[PDB]
């Protein structure tokens, strides 16, 4: 996060939305409120239990990436498409008050038109095959639709995009900063994964 | 013989305009289609190349101990074609015409 | 199928190993599908031979096949200069023993 | 009454008068040998050059794989039937149920093999029409409606009505005389509903293409619009429907096209130097000489990044014909086309008057 | 049918007719007796694939222009003007027809 | 066009003051705007009263935007029951000739395209009121095509004055003098005529027009050597004092100018917007005069034959 | 479509005339024809 | 402070059966923006020390 | 225009054309050239005079920013266009005279479709020296 | 119909937040590789 936000960057939007003239005073609040959210992301992800942390979608991007470093996941969560680009797994954190995760099934969203040019990209949900008994409120919304949800998520080759209210986002390369060694990583995969038959 | 009772020469010097065109080296369709239904792997003696590891003063003695089983499991393909009669090679006895 | 022999030459399996096998050099030059020609308005006389789509689509009962080569559509025309692919709407009732 | 017949023996590559029986629209073409370098000549700079002919090549190569209809002949295809063009652009209509229903019998009721290979390719050619910037309304042109058709293998004889009433032409079957206009329901869009203006009167039929210009997928939509407006009054109505398409064609479409180094320039001092009498001038004999032109003002305009009206293009139109009755008659039925049923708008008593095209840019 | 075009007035006449086979089995025979002028010359023309346009070129832009200048000039079938991007290159108009 | 032609019956209400009945027989050829192509209509839909806007009486300049949404038709014969007229957008008659009695201060010649203009002229306004039925009829002035293009150009330039806190009123034809009126112009319809200009203005500017701006210092020197070029500048153009101050030079090199024609893209896009603008502001000149018996001038107040255009 | 030549010579006529288009839902083939359409021939 | 917008304001009419080029809108609720406070997350009782 | 890429090339339905065939034609057409350059350049100064920011800011962004707000039907029209001893530039006296001359070229350079061809009982393509059938709009 | 004011969004839209100077050096962002938590 320090490498992406070093100095003074212009957080340009990478997504496609439509604005009203009254909506700028909502977006004007996004400016003044902004940096405290970047603490609260690093606070709330720290504050979870390590048993609960391996049920985060942030850990699912790590465990899928270390499989390439045919390895499925033990929890059967992410999309069937493990293609190295164009597929993202999202967690939502609230912009308001107590910043807590408002998901327990991660959200698989595909986009078209990422890093290769700084362009807009439309969003789309993945599938609707699992409907296990509780459905959440937050799964109905695409990222960047809402006033309420900061959005966070990662690629199969583990590149990070952080979607804000208003479609604003920026890229993050976590993979240049993982200091996990190969005997540590192979031990972490086999305790959390399965094998495709 | 031609139409007007003329002796018309036809040579392979005359046959430039087909073979000299670069479409003989089009392979891509053959590789991309013969890999549909995978075949069992035959003896990979001449199909592989190793990098030269270690000093070459003991290269071949380290070689035969690595491949002492793999040489004698089946028959080498390309050598046995050498003893084929040119009519026997056309026959389905080989099953390597494909 | 080269485990099986040929009909017309039951002696051996082929006459040209570079024709009459999938992805042959005889194939990719003159198949209907793989299409190295056609933008040449000049004929290719073995287009009738190598086009696997046509013969697979043909009829079998001989009460129709004899008649359909009494009035078969020709592949070329006479009024043009060289052997061309036909100016493709016109028809000439030509018999095809080939 | 007075009506004018036409006869032109055109191929059945993209037309099936055996299928699209009687009273359908027809569209003439420009014999695509003209096409490839016009895209190399009239395109905006920075775009791809020969994408049109390469895409058009893949159509002509996929017209006939069997029997060898050659890539060039004396007789060349000039006619595209209307139901083919609807099924070409069929992915972009609002009603998806009737859209595939048009495409259903196109893949089935036509005479040929692998028709769906042509459909996804001809639409890809239409996607290549707009980006390579030879617009289809420059290429497409109205041709009359069918009354009789003499068919055979590939070439066929077509009798069409260029001007006058669609009715009054004799069919050729006295068992089934005079015919009516048949149009698919995906294209027939009134403006009596979307302007709320009822009342009796006559109406002016209009052909409308739509152009969404972008380096991404480009679109095509064809509409036969029944309206009471003239061509002098159609221009705001096509703007009010397709206004968002007007905005995106201004913003996008100009990529890639290189801007100059910003900024050029501070503005012209024509108003500033005309008021002051002390500003240096020059006579007619003094200009185009170097010494008198040294003291004059130097002004370098740059226009390389301008999104100009050639690339601001959206939808276009032309006159098609009238409906001279006090109230027009539009029936909504489904017919076979065995055994595929298609939502079909039937028009009554159409009198044909073509017109020149017009771009609403 | 009365229809006025072309400076005068065209009258067209149509007579719809029908055809039904009355025989079960073959009721007609073509007998091919004699042979007139053999239209096609029995000579030699090598086919060029430069008119075909549908092959991927080799990766040496000097050598591709070298091969194309070699085999076209001065072959009887090779294109005079270089080929357009999709359009069919034409055969040069010969002076006399032999 | 229909084979027998199409005619509309404008119905007259039976409440008739008899001097107004004999006043409608002087209407023999005028121009009447129909909103629809309904075969039967009423006098209420014809007159100025239904022709008003919502709450606002229309002014002279903004009256043209109401015209191009309606269908100008010509009265053929007036019966005591009804009025028969022929639309011009529809195929006009059976024979192809409509007789137009003129209400014009301007004489007409052969082969002149006619656009039609509201009553603008001072003191020469022509209306017909019906005091029995409470109907006021405004019959527009047929004019030749350049004068119709002039009066629209005069009035629109008048409105762009009043948007900023002298003079241009009088135009000449065949040497004769005539003036026109300036009461008020509604600020809305002036904006719509303004926007209809500047869109078609800017659309005539392309990359090849950069080159043609650099040919400006050539013309001002060439107009001294040729008398024909000097008569084009007309002593009042903006380019003359622009040539005395601004010496432009062409941008070079062009982007992808190897393949393309900048000047040709400029000329084609110029003809479709700037040269088309005589059709944009006023309505189309559908009508021109073709006398079947050889006569040069149709006098003011006399009928003239009409054959469609273009 | 019922045969138009069959109704040219009827057996017996009806008596009470009602709007027949009041209920189409109880019929099989029903077509309202303004004064004279083309398809009658 | 607003985010930078080069294009100010436009007016577009649409019809429900003619909804074309499906993009989505930014949603803000009906209550005024003063009611949702600054984000406050604190664990000083949970000490690492 | 070039006298003060080859323009002699035209293709129609697979047939070359040569517009060159030089001496008389370039001098005979010269009056058509001058009335273009007078009408085009006078327009592109008056439009330039009313809005000085056209060739000014920006190259892309502020231009399209000024384009779309001008392009809409909304009532913001005159607020985004106009700028407002020392002598007068006769702008509005040059607007009328330019609209007369540019409007004069409308009827000349439209080249109205007087004639359409409906081939009947004959060849599809009408070649040079053939009698073509002719039908005007009804 | 449906009526709206409308604003086109492009990728040229951006937002420029401002950070406090002591905000950026934080104990959370500067954690070691091994902590006692």
């Amino acid at each position: 996060i320090r490498a992406a936000l070093q100095g003074g960057p212009r957080i340009s939007q990478r997504l496609r939305y439509d604005f009203g003239p009254d909506q700028r005073a909502w977006l004007g609040e996004v400016t003044r409120r902004f940096p405290i959210l970047l603490e609260n992301l690093m606070r709330a992800v720290e504050g979870t239990a390590p048993d609960a942390f391996f049920h985060t979608a942030y850990a699912l991007a790590v465990l899928a990436h270390l499989g390439g470093r045919v390895v499925p996941l033990g929890d059967d969560l992410p999309a069937r498409f493990a293609d190295s680009d164009g597929h993202y797994v999202f967690d939502y954190y609230s912009t308001s008050g107590d910043t807590l995760r408002l998901n327990n099934r991660p959200i698989a969203v595909a986009m078209d038109g990422d890093v290769s040019k700084r362009e807009q990209s439309k969003c789309r949900f993945m599938e609707a095959v699992p409907s296990t008994a509780p459905r959440r409120v937050c799964e109905q919304y695409l990222p960047g639709e809402s006033y309420a949800y900061l959005c966070l998520g990662f690629n199969r080759r583990l590149c990070g995009i952080v979607v804000f209210p208003g479609g604003f986002a920026f890229t993050i390369n976590i993979a240049a900063y993982l200091s996990l060694s190969d005997p540590v990583a192979r031990a972490a995969v086999l305790r959390f994964c399965r094998k495709v038959s | 013989w031609g139409k007007d009772r003329q002796v018309l020469r036809l040579s392979l010097e005359h046959a430039i305009g087909t073979v000299c065109h670069p479409s003989l080296m089009n392979v891509d369709a053959a590789v991309g289609g013969l890999n549909r239904d995978p075949v069992e792997a035959a003896n990979p003696y001449g199909a592989y190349v190793a990098a030269p590891a270690g000093p070459a003063a003991d290269m071949q003695q380290l070689f035969l101990n690595a491949w002492g089983q793999r040489l004698a499991h089946g028959r080498v393909r390309w050598v046995a074609e050498g003893q084929m009669t040119p009519e026997q090679f056309m026959q389905p006895d080989n099953a390597n015409l494909a | 199928d080269h485990g099986q022999s040929d009909p017309s030459r039951a002696f051996a399996a082929t006459a040209n190993p570079w024709a009459s096998q999938r992805f042959s050099y005889g194939d990719l030059l003159y198949n209907g599908a793989y299409h190295l020609n056609g933008a040449s308005p000049v004929l290719s006389p073995c287009f009738k031979f190598f086009t696997s789509a046509d013969i697979a689509a043909k009829h079998r009962c001989l009460e129709r096949l004899i008649v359909e080569t009494g009035s078969a559509v020709s592949t070329a025309t006479a009024a043009s200069d060289v052997q061309f692919k036909r100016p493709p709407g016109c028809r000439e009732l030509v018999e095809d023993p080939c | 009454p007075r009506h004018h017949l036409t006869r032109q023996v055109i191929l059945t590559d993209l037309c099936q008068p055996n299928a699209d029986r009687a009273g359908t629209l027809l569209l003439a073409l420009r014999h695509p040998a003209d096409l490839p370098h016009l895209a190399h000549q009239r395109a905006p700079p920075g775009r791809q050059t020969e994408r049109l002919g390469e895409a058009w090549g893949q159509l002509m190569e996929a017209t006939a794989l069997g029997s060898g209809r050659a890539e060039s002949g004396c007789t060349r295809a000039g006619l595209v039937s209307f139901n083919f063009l609807v099924a070409a652009c069929a992915a972009s209509y609002d009603a998806r149920d009737a859209a595939d229903a048009v495409r259903a019998h196109v893949t089935a009721n036509y005479r040929g093999t692998r028709v769906g290979a042509r459909l996804d390719r001809f639409s890809e050619c239409l996607r290549a029409m707009v980006h390579t910037h030879v617009f289809p309304h420059e290429v497409m042109r109205f041709f009359g409606g069918l009354v009789s058709w003499v068919t055979q293998d590939e070439l066929a004889s077509v009798t069409a009505v260029c001007a006058g009433p669609q009715e009054a032409a004799h069919t050729g079957h006295p068992g089934r005389p005079r015919s009516a206009v048949i149009l698919p329901a995906c294209a027939f869009v009134d403006l009596d509903a979307e302007l709320g203006l009822g009342g009796p009167g006559a109406a002016f039929l209009y052909l409308v293409f739509t152009y969404r210009q972008r380096r991404d997928q480009e679109l095509c939509c064809v509409y036969v619009i029944k309206s009471q407006l003239p061509p002098r009054g159609l221009e705001p109505a096509l703007e009010r429907l397709f206004g968002r398409l007007r905005i995106t064609n201004t913003i996008h479409g100009t990529e890639d096209m290189t801007p100059p180094a910003p900024n050029r320039n501070p503005d012209f001092p024509l108003a500033g130097l005309a008021a002051n009498p002390q500003t240096p001038r020059c006579s007619a004999g003094q200009v185009t000489n170097p010494q008198f032109a040294d003291r004059l003002y130097r002004w370098q305009p740059d226009l390389r990044g301008r999104p100009t009206a050639r690339t601001c293009t959206y939808a276009a139109f032309a006159e098609l014909g009238m409906m001279p009755e006090d109230s027009p008659r539009c029936l909504h039925r489904t017919e076979r086309f065995g055994a595929v049923s298609v939502p079909v708008v039937i028009l009554e008593g159409v009198v044909w008057r073509p017109g020149e095209w017009r771009a609403c840019a | 049918a009365r229809h006025e075009t072309g400076g005068g007035v065209n009258f067209t006449l149509t007579q719809p007719r029908g055809n039904v086979d009355l025989g079960v089995g073959y009721t007609a025979v073509v007998a091919t007796a004699t042979v007139r002028n053999p239209v096609t010359d029995m000579g030699n023309l090598p086919q060029n694939f430069y008119l075909g346009r549908g092959a991927p070129p080799l990766l040496d832009n000097a050598a591709a222009v070298y091969l194309r200048n070699a085999v076209v000039a001065g072959n009887r079938l090779g294109p005079a003007q270089p080929v357009p991007v999709f359009g069919c290159a034409q055969v040069p108009r010969r002076a006399g027809m032999d | 066009m229909l084979a027998d032609g199409f005619e509309t019956d404008i119905a007259i209400p039976s409440g008739i003051s008899r001097p107004d009945a004999a006043a409608l027989q002087r209407c023999e050829g005028r121009v009447v705007f129909l909103p629809t192509i309904r075969r039967q209509l009423t006098l209420a839909d014809v007159a100025h009263e239904s022709f008003v806007s919502g709450g606002v009486s229309p002014d002279t300049l903004g009256l043209l935007l109401a015209y191009r949404r309606r269908f100008p038709a010509v009265i053929t014969r007036v019966l005591p029951t009804r009025i028969v007229a022929c639309p011009l957008d529809v195929g006009l008659t059976h024979a192809g000739t409509v007789n137009l009695r003129n209400t014009s201060p301007v004489d007409l010649c052969n082969g002149d395209p006619i656009s039609l203009v509201p009553p603008v002229f001072e003191g020469q306004a022509t209306d017909v009121r019906l005091d029995s039925l409470d109907l006021t009829l405004r019959f527009p002035v047929p004019l030749p095509s350049p004068l119709a293009r002039e009066i629209v150009a005069r009035l629109v330039a008048r409105g762009i004055r009043d948007l900023n806190p002298p003079d241009l009123n009088v135009l000449y034809y065949n040497g004769s003098r005539l003036s026109l009126l300036a009461d008020v112009q509604q600020l809305g319809p002036v904006n719509a005529e303004l926007r209809s200009l500047v869109l078609n203005m800017v659309y005539s500017i392309t990359e090849g027009t950069t080159i043609i701006l650099t040919l400006i210092p050539r013309l001002f020197a060439l107009s001294a050597q040729d008398g024909y070029v000097n008569a084009l500048l007309q002593m009042q153009s903006v380019t003359r004092e622009a040539a005395q101050l601004i010496h432009p030079e062409a941008p070079a090199l062009m982007q992808d100018g190897e393949r393309r024609l900048p000047l040709y893209e400029a000329l084609v896009a110029w003809l479709t917007h700037a040269g088309q603008l005589g059709d944009t502001l006023a309505l189309a000149p559908v009508v021109r005069v073709c006398t079947f018996d050889g006569a040069a001038v149709v006098r003011s107040g006399d009928m003239a034959p009409v054959i469609r255009y273009p | 479509g019922y045969r138009y030549a069959a109704a040219m010579v009827p057996t017996g006529s009806l008596l009470s005339t009602i709007e027949v288009a009041s209920h189409r839902r109880l019929f099989d083939f029903f077509s309202r024809v303004r004064s004279d359409a083309n398809s009658l021939y | 402070m607003d985010p930078y917008c080069p294009f100010d304001a436009l007016d577009v009419w649409e019809h429900r059966r003619f909804i074309v080029a499906d993009s989505r809108n930014f949603i803000t609720p009906e209550f005024p923006r003063d009611f949702w406070m600054s984000p406050v997350f604190n664990l000083p009782r949970e000490t690492a020390a």
